[PDB]
């Protein structure tokens, strides 16, 4: 999937 | 609990050693061992506990992902889906315990703004990462709202609009928006507003707290440059 | 056994999706739970099985390394000490886990070349995983260099010297030598005859296994250059 | 520590 940013570490 | 015998400030010292080992399990045992201590979390003590499960959580996400993209050609054996959901289950249990931990005891006890908006946040981000895997999938997505909600009132009351802890609860609950609640007009229209408030901010502050505020700044722009 | 009640090509198939998933703790879990099903393994089970373990003892390497460096500086409270040894003694855990695998009873049902070679080679290498952190660290290091002695004794005798099992082992014992056993004109020397006589063979083979053979051959370069 | 190249995933 196309994941957007999110805070923090980007983990996945 | 497997750290009871521990003491905190070791626990704390060992979380500090997983992460520049790049153990997050271990990391996160150790900050759960040291939220049930009972005691209140300072700010760095809180940022352990996020980055720990960010990373936990963020490894079964992205595994869980991957199986569903398989198990949804695969029905375009069982073991396809038997394994996704022993991978969801894993995921669902870790967001379980990070929920725990909120609602036993840290929000209760969480009076300033920026600890209780950082755990509502919080709240809000492991409720979203159930609904990504939901299908009371309603309820789960109204959990996650009305926490983000909480943190975002409270935000607006006591903190200026370039607060890191602000800018990173807006981000986050744009993008709930956008792909959980299925409102994308809502998404930009968070996003925007927040940049330009945040914007118009940034001229009170010191260089290190610029450099802080401008690194969200740039998520909320690289978002809406996808979204518009 | 936790894979007890799962059928062999279930735990294979997922063994495959988990390693899709890079999860690989669990492709570990499955090939185990393969193995102790008492059947030989084909080639591919094989490979799933020692990637599935590199992996997961190539987390705790890295890992063990960042405490250990951390511990060495402190040396020039318990805490770091003691987070180390519990990384250390997972990593022996698992070498240990691999190490029962092969003699109970990978090693001595193996009686082709290049399942024989593919074991003992296997048990090289954990044994030298256990050597890296032993401070027995003696008897640990012979067990390390009788097991590459055999695999290296029947590949030369059974095995043309650009296949891939071959190079390998020779790679790996190669670095046994330099780094394990302080000899570094040992290394030295293996790493060029390997080379050199996989060069003088590569003209027998099809573009595919070329492809194969140089990769390692790259990797014996590679050393060489550092070392010489 | 310097890691020499050994066989198969660079996994550390
Ligand atoms: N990934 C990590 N270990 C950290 C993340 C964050 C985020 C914000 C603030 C702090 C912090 C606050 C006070 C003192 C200190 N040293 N850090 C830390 S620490
Ligand atoms: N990382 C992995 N899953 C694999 C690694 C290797 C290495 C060598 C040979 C095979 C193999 C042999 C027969 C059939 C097949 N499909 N592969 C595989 S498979
Ligand atoms: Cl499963
Ligand atoms: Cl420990
Ligand atoms: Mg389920
Ligand atoms: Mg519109
Ligand atoms: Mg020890
Ligand atoms: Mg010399």
């Amino acid at each position: 999937k196309l994941m957007f940013k999110t805070e923090g570490p980007d983990s996945d | 609990g497997a750290m009871g015998s521990m003491e905190r400030a070791s626990l704390i010292q060992k979380a500090k050693l997983a992460e520049q080992a790049e153990r997050y399990e271990d990391m996160a045992a150790f900050m759960k061992g040291a939220v049930e201590k009972g005691e209140e979390l300072s700010c760095e003590e809180r940022n352990l506990l996020s980055v720990a499960y960010k990373n936990v959580v963020g490894g079964q996400r992205a595994a869980w992902r991957v199986l569903s993209s398989i198990e949804q050609k695969s029905n375009e054996g069982p073991e396809v889906r038997e394994y996704r959901e022993k991978v969801e289950t894993e995921l669902q249990g870790v967001c379980d315990t990070v929920l725990g931990l909120l609602d036993s005891h840290l929000i209760k006890e969480a009076g300033d703004a920026e600890s209780r908006v950082f755990y509502l946040k919080m709240k809000g981000d492991y409720y979203r990462y159930l609904a990504e895997v939901a299908t009371d999938k309603k309820r789960i997505i109204d959990s996650a709202r009305s926490a983000y909600q909480e943190a975002m009132d409270i935000s607006k009351k006591e903190m200026p609009p370039t607060n890191p802890i602000r800018l990173g609860l807006a981000l986050n609950f744009s993008v709930f928006h956008y792909e959980i609640a299925n409102s994308p007009e809502e998404a930009i229209s968070l996003a925007k507003t927040t940049f330009d408030e945040a914007m118009a901010d940034l001229h009170t502050l010191s260089e290190d707290s610029y450099k802080d505020s401008t690194l969200i700044m740039q998520l909320l722009r690289d978002n809406l440059t996808l979204w518009t």
